[PDB]
RNA sequence: AAACUCCAUAUAUAUAAUUUUAAUUAUAUAUAAUUUUAUAUUAUUUAAUAUAAAGAAAGGAAUUAAGACAAAUCAUAAUGAUCCUUAUAAUAUGGGUAAUAGACGUGCUAUAAUAAAAUGAUAAUAAAAUUAUAUAAAAUAUAUUUAAUUAUAUUUAAUUAAUAAUAUAAAACAUUUUAAUUUUUAAUAUAUUUUUUUAUUAUAAAUAUGAAUUAUAAUCUGAAAUUCGAUUAUAUGAAA
RNA sequence: AUAUAUUUUAGUAAUAGAUAAAAAUAUGUACAGUAAAAUUGUAAGGAAAACAAUAAUAACUUUCUC
C-alpha cells in the first residue's frame, strides 16, 4: 500500500493539516459577547492613543 | 527436514542421548554392596535399582563413558581403588577426600561407587557434576543484597530439584528445622491468595523447605538456608560430592561480568563460594559420617594450583594468577583434603573385565575366534598402556584398525 | 617524525621573511609538517616538474605539504 | 516514473467556516550563550533550551568586546615567538 | 520479533552478538560492556529479553554514538578531507584506491564503494 | 526536467509578530552559526524598499524546530527570504535592517 | 651412457675425562650391493615369474654430449665497430619506476560442521640454520581489573656459540562453541538417558562465514613514511 | 502500582479563502476581482525554473490626537 518514506510523509503532513486536530467553536453568551466587545474596543482604542503619541513625538 | 526417530545430534551426544542400550542382553550380574564387598571384591556389578534412581538423578553417569554398551551402567570392585578408597572414608576422621589420577583411569566411576554405598547406607547426597554450568557463564545470575555474592537461580533450582529426587523422602524428611523460614511465593495456583510461603521450626521439614517455589532473587537465599538446615542437623549423614573439580581450581574468575565490564570471581558467586566454605573447615556438618568427596577431570586445564595444595610441589610464589591462585590452596589447606590416587588397573582386573565384555557380547571377533585368551589379554593390557580403563575399553570397541 | 612523541616533521624554511612581507615559499620539502605557526601564508610546493601555489588552509595544520601537491596526471584511456 | 502521493477528495469547506490554522505552540526559553534569556513560541515541545554559538558570542555581532585543535592537543606536551626564530632560517627559498 | 531500536532481531539471537551485527556504532568489546552495564548473563538470547530490559538497551544505544551520525563524522571526515586539496580526498573524488595501492589491476572494491558519500 | 502544474516546494507570507520573531530568530541564532557569512550583500535588494538573501540547506538546520531534532529532518531545503519594508529607497531599508542586527557587508551602489 | 662423487643408510674402529653432552650424539677413516643363493613353472645352456633363506639394505642430488634454435644476455662484467665529448660524461633537490579502461599469466585468501574458532605451565612431539655492519632472555609498564594471551615501550641477562639467544614447534589429541537449522533456546512440570529425556507453552539465500574497502587513534624503522613502507586498537564488514 | 472487563480514541492525507491568471467540469445563474510584458533583486539558479517588489491621493466618511 505505502512505503516507510510515504507514511512519515503523510505523518508530516497531517502536522499541517487541520484534519481531526481542530477544537469546537468558540460560543459566547450575549453578556460574555459585550463584555468581549468592551475589552477589544478599549483596547483598540489604547492602542490608537499610543500611535498618536509615538506619532507627536 | 527432520523426524522424531532420526539421529540429529553428533556423535557424542549421539550415544549419551539415542537410547542404543534398548537393543542390549540382560545380564544377571551381582549386585553393589559395602557390607558385601568380601563376596563380590574383584568382579563386575550391576548396582541396586535404588542406587541407579539415585545416580542418575544426581548426575554420575556421564556422556563420554561407554555406557552405553550394556543395558544398565556397570563397575567392578577393585581391592586397590574402590573398596580401598571406601574403607579410609568409612574409616578417616575428617572424610574428605580429593580423587586425583590420569585421564580415564575411573575417577567418576569412583564418585559413583560413593554415592552408591552413600545410598545404601541411609545417607543425602548433594553432587555437583559439571561445575562448568555455574562457572561458565550460560545462564541467569543477579547480585543479591543480604548475601554478598551473586546468585545464579536457574542452576540453583535445577541443583535443589536433583537433591529433592536423588534422595529418598522418608530420610530427607526426618529432619526438622531450626528457624523460621518466609519466602516468596511463585506457585501457578493462589499466585494473589499466596504471595508468601511460611515455614515454622518444628512442624515444618527438609522436604518441603526444598519443594518450595520462589523467584529468581529468593532462590539463593532458599538454597542458602536449606544449607544451614543440613549442617545443623545430627540425625542424617551429608555425602557432598564435586565431579571435574579441576575446573573450578583453574577457572579462578567466571565468565560473568558486573556492573562494570570486569569479570566476577568464583569466590563472588554464591554456588562457588558455598563450595568452597564445604570444603573448607567452616560450614561444619554436625554429624559425623558426612563427607566430601572431590573429584579431578583430565578434561579439564592443569595448573601449579592443585599440586601444591597437595603434598607435592614446594610453593613458587613467583608463578602466575593464571597458573597459581594461592586463596584456593589456602582453603584447601584449612580443610585437611587427604588425597586419593585412583591405581591403573592390574592384569587380572583387566582379564575380568575382558570377560564380562565377552559376557555381554562386546568384543570383536577376531578377539575371540582364533586366538589364545591370555595372549589377547596381554595385549589389550599393552595398549591400554598397563590397564587405563578407557583406553582399554577404547582398543576393544572403538578401533576397527 | 609521525608518532605523536618526537613529532613534528619540522623543515627550515623562509618562514618570517614571508610573515612580514607577502613572498610566497617556494618548498621543495613536500615531507614538512603545516604548523599552526604558518596557516595564511603562500606556500609554492614541487610537484617533481612544477612549483603549485597554495595558501594554507586552517584546516591543512596536521598535514603534510607534499599531499596538496599532486605529482601524477588525472589518468585518462584514448578510447581508439 | 514521478513519486507521488495521489490526492483523495477534498473535503469541502463551507463559505464562512473556514478556521484559522491556530497551530499547538509551547512558550520556550532560549538561554542565549551569555546568561540572557527570551521566550519565544515554538512548536516543538521542549520547554528550555540553551544554546552554545549564537550572536551573543559571534565576532561579527561584537566586534568591540578542529584541524588545528587536534594538533595542539597531540603536540602539546613539547608546547611546539621562540619556536619560530629557531626554525626559520631565509637564506635557503 | 524482538524490536530493539527500530532493528528487528530473530529470537535464539545471543544479544551482545546480535547488537554487534546490526548496529553500526559497536563491535564486539562495546556489545559486552552495554550488557554489563545492563547486567545481563553471557549468551543471554534475543527472545529472553523482558520489556523494562529492551527499553535500558535502547537507552543505552541512545546514550552511545550510533548510525547516521557516527557515519556523518566519517563522511563529515572525507568532505573534510576532499574541501583541502588533498591526495586522499582526490581518491575519494574519482572512486580510486586511497591507501597507498596499486590499481594496475585488482582496484574493483574501491571503484564500487570509493565516493565521497561512503557507507550505505 | 520541469513540466507545468507540478507541486514544488512552498511560500510563507510572515507579517506582524510572527514575522518578528523569524527575523529574531535569523540574527540571534541561525546566521551566527553560518560559518564564514559576511552579511547580506549592500548590491542586493529591490530598487525600492525590499532587500532579499538566502539560506542553504545546511543552514536551516539551525532552526532551533529543525535544531532541537537531527533525527526528524533527514532531508532538508535551502529558501528565499524575501523581506519588504516600508523604506522609499534600498539604503534606507539596509540601514533600516542593520538596526535590526543584521549585517552588510558588499561594496554599496 | 654407466661407474667413481655428494647426501642419506647399516656395520666396524678411533676421539669426546658423558658439565660445550645430544653418546638416543658428532666426525674422521674404513667395509657394505649396479645384491646373493636355491626349488619350481613357462619358454628356449639361459630368461621372466612364483616360492623360500640370507641380509639394514630402499631413495634423492650433482653431472644434461655433439649439433642446432643468428634462442637469451653489450643492464654482472669485459671487448670489436660505431656514435656523444659544456655532453649521450659528473653532482645535488624533488618527482617517477607504485599511474589505470579493457585484457593476460603466476600466487594468496576465501565461499562453515568428513571444519572453523576459545582453551590446554610438572609446558605432547621436530629438523635445519642464523646471531661483532649482532641475536636479544628474563622481569617491569601501557593497551586490558584480575592474569594469560597478542602488540609496543622500558632495559640488556647470556653468547659471538655443540656452551646463550632467535624458539615452550604446529598440525595432532581432549574439552567447549558454532549460523544456516522450531536439527535450538527457557517457563513449567517430568524421570532408572540428569553436561540429558519426555510433555505443553513461547521462541518468525552471506552468518557468531569471509575480511576487501574505508574513518580515527596510537606504535615501529629511518634524518625523512605526502606521492610511497610495516604493526596494533576501536569502528567499517564489498564480492564470494 | 498492577490485572480483567467495558468503552473511547489512532485509518494519522493537503483546500481553512467566496480562494482570483499553476493545473483541473468548456453549457445556467449569483457574487467578486484583474491580466501581461519589462525592469531591480534573491540558496543551488545560469538567456531560460520560483518568490518578491515597481503610477497618482486632491476631495469624502469613520476613528484617534495637537
Ligand atoms: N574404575 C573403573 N573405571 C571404569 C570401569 N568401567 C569403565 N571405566 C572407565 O572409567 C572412566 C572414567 O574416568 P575419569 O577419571 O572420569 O576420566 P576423566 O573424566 O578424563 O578424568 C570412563 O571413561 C570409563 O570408560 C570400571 O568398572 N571401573
Ligand atoms: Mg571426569
Ligand atoms: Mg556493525
Ligand atoms: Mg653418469
Ligand atoms: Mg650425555
Ligand atoms: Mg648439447
Ligand atoms: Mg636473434
Ligand atoms: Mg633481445
Ligand atoms: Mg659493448
Ligand atoms: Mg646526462
Ligand atoms: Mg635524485
Ligand atoms: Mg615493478
Ligand atoms: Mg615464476
Ligand atoms: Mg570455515
Ligand atoms: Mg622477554
Ligand atoms: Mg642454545
Ligand atoms: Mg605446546
Ligand atoms: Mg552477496
Ligand atoms: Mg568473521
Amino acid at each position: 500500500s505505502l512505503s516507510p518514506l510515504a507514511q512519515r510523509v503523510v505523518t508530516q503532513l497531517s502536522v499541517m493539516s487541520a484534519s481531526r486536530k481542530q477544537p469546537k467553536l468558540l460560543k459566547l453568551a450575549r453578556e460574555d459577547l459585550i463584555k468581549h466587545q468592551t475589552i477589544e474596543k478599549c483596547w483598540s482604542i489604547y492602542q490608537q492613543q499610543q500611535r498618536e503619541r509615538r506619532n507627536l513625538q | 527436514r527432520v523426524t522424531p526417530g532420526s539421529l540429529y545430534k553428533n556423535w557424542t551426544n549421539t550415544t549419551h542421548t539415542a537410547q542404543l542400550q534398548q537393543t542390549a542382553v540382560p545380564l544377571a550380574l551381582p549386585i553393589f554392596n559395602f557390607d558385601d564387598i568380601s563376596k563380590t571384591l574383584n568382579k563386575v556389578v550391576s548396582y541396586s535399582n535404588k542406587q541407579y534412581k539415585s545416580l542418575h538423578h544426581l548426575g554420575s553417569f556421564k556422556k563420554s563413558q561407554f555406557n552405553e554398551l550394556f543395558q544398565k551402567p556397570v563397575c567392578l570392585v577393585r581391592e586397590d581403588a574402590t573398596n580401598s578408597f571406601l574403607k579410609k572414608l568409612v574409616s578417616h576422621p575428617v572424610k574428605k577426600f580429593i580423587i586425583t589420577g590420569e585421564p580415564g583411569v575411573g575417577k567418576t566411576v569412583l564418585l559413583s561407587q560413593a554415592h552408591a554405598y552413600a545410598v545404601d547406607s541411609k545417607q543425602i547426597i548433594i553432587n555437583i557434576s559439571y561445575p562448568e554450568l555455574f562457572l561458565n557463564g550460560r545462564n541467569d545470575f543477579s547480585y543479591d543484597d543480604d548475601l554478598k555474592l551473586f546468585i545464579q537461580p536457574m542452576y540453583l533450582k535445577k541443583l535443589i530439584r536433583k537433591i529433592l529426587k536423588a534422595n529418598d523422602p522418608a530420610l530427607l524428611k526426618s529432619i526438622e528445622l531450626s528457624k523460621d523460614y518466609k519466602f516468596s511465593n511463585a506457585n501457578p495456583k493462589n499466585a494473589s491468595v499466596k504471595p508468601f510461603v511460611t515455614l515454622n521450626k518444628t512442624k515444618n521439614t527438609v522436604l518441603d523447605l526444598l519443594s518450595v517455589m520462589t523467584h529468581p532473587h529468593n532462590r539463593g537465599k532458599l538454597m542458602k538456608a536449606i544449607i544451614d538446615e543440613l549442617s545443623v542437623q545430627s540425625k542424617v549423614p551429608i555425602m557432598f560430592t564435586v565431579d571435574n573439580f579441576s575446573k573450578v581450581l583453574t577457572t579462578a574468575y567466571s565468565a560473568y561480568r558486573n556492573t562494570e565490564n570486569k569479570q566476577i570471581y568464583s569466590l563472588d558467586l554464591q554456588m562457588g563460594k558455598l563450595m568452597m566454605d564445604i570444603i573448607s573447615g567452616e560450614t561444619k556438618f554436625a554429624n559425623g559420617e558426612s563427607s566430601t568427596i572431590l573429584a579431578i577431570s583430565g578434561v579439564d586445564r592443569t595448573n601449579k594450583t592443585l599440586p601444591v595444595a597437595l603434598g607435592k610441589i614446594p610453593v613458587d610464589p613467583y608463578v602466575t594468577r593464571y597458573h597459581y591462585e594461592p586463596k584456593f590452596v589456602e582453603l584447601l589447606q584449612k580443610g585437611n583434603v587427604t588425597e586419593f590416587e585412583v591405581p591403573k588397573l592390574n592384569k587380572q582386573e583387566v582379564n575380568e573385565l575382558i570377560d564380562y565384555y565377552k559376557q555381554s557380547n562386546v568384543l570383536l571377533d577376531k578377539d575371540i575366534t582364533g586366538k589364545k585368551w591370555e595372549n589377547l589379554i596381554d595385549e589389550k593390557y599393552f595398549l591400554s598402556g598397563n590397564g587405563n580403563p578407557r583406553e582399554l575399553l577404547k582398543s576393544l570397541v572403538l578401533s576397527h584398525r | 617524525s609521525r608518532s605523536v612523541w618526537k613529532g613534528p616533521n619540522i623543515v627550515p624554511l623562509p618562514i618570517r621573511e614571508a610573515m612580514t612581507k607577502g613572498t610566497p615559499i617556494r618548498t621543495n620539502a613536500r615531507a614538512a609538517t603545516i604548523l599552526p605557526q604558518f596557516v595564511g601564508l603562500k606556500f609554492q610546493i614541487h610537484n617533481g616538474k612544477e612549483y603549485v601555489p597554495i595558501e594554507i588552509s586552517e584546516d591543512m595544520v596536521g598535514h603534510k605539504l607534499g599531499e596538496f601537491a599532486p605529482t601524477r596526471k588525472r589518468f585518462s584511456y584514448t578510447q581508439t | 516514473t514521478r513519486i507521488t502521493l495521489p490526492r483523495r477528495p477534498a473535503k469541502k469547506i463551507q463559505l464562512g467556516k473556514s478556521r484559522p490554522a491556530i497551530y499547538h505552540q509551547f512558550n520556550v526559553k532560549m538561554e542565549l550563550s551569555d546568561g540572557s534569556v527570551v521566550i519565544r513560541r515554538s512548536q516543538y515541545p521542549k520547554g528550555e533550551i540553551r544554546l552554545i554559538q549564537d550572536q551573543r558570542n559571534n565576532p561579527l555581532w561584537n566586534p568591540s568586546r578542529g584541524s588545528l585543535d587536534r594538533f595542539n592537543k597531540r603536540y602539546s606536551s613539547l608546547f611546539s615567538t621562540v619556536e619560530l626564530s629557531e626554525e626559520n632560517k631565509k637564506k635557503t627559498q | 520479533v524482538v524490536h530493539i531500536l527500530g532493528k528487528g532481531f530473530k529470537g535464539k539471537e545471543v544479544i551482545k552478538i546480535a547488537l554487534a551485527s546490526k548496529f553500526y556504532g559497536i563491535g564486539k568489546t562495546t556489545a559486552e560492556k552495554i550488557c554489563s552495564k545492563l547486567g545481563f548473563y553471557p549468551w543471554m538470547r534475543m527472545h529472553q529479553l523482558s520489556e523494562p530490559q529492551i527499553m535500558s538497551i535502547a537507552s543505552e544505544l541512545s546514550t552511545m554514538t550510533i548510525e547516521g551520525d557516527a557515519r556523518a563524522i566519517v563522511k563529515d571526515n572525507i568532505a573534510l578531507k576532499r574541501k583541502i586539496g588533498s591526495y586522499s580526498g582526490m581518491r575519494h573524488t574519482l572512486h580510486l584506491p586511497v591507501r597507498g595501492q596499486h590499481t594496475r589491476n585488482n582496484a574493483k572494491t574501491a571503484r564500487k564503494l570509493n565516493k565521497i558519500d561512503r557507507r550505505g | 526536467k520541469l513540466r507545468k502544474g507540478h507541486q514544488m516546494g512552498a511560500k510563507v507570507e510572515l507579517k506582524g509578530k510572527e514575522m518578528s520573531q523569524f527575523l529574531s530568530t535569523l540574527t540571534e541564532i541561525v546566521l551566527p552559526r553560518i560559518r564564514e557569512y559576511k552579511g547580506i550583500s549592500n548590491q542586493s535588494g529591490n530598487r525600492f524598499g525590499g532587500i532579499s538573501f538566502g539560506l542553504t540547506a545546511e543552514d536551516i538546520k539551525f532552526f532551533p524546530e529543525i535544531d532541537a531534532n537531527q533525527d526528524s529532518w533527514p532531508k532538508t531545503f535551502g529558501m528565499h527570504i524575501n523581506i519588504n519594508t516600508s523604506a522609499q529607497l534600498d539604503y534606507q531599508a539596509r540601514t533600516l535592517l542593520s538596526g535590526f542586527q543584521f549585517p552588510f557587508f558588499g561594496e554599496e551602489k
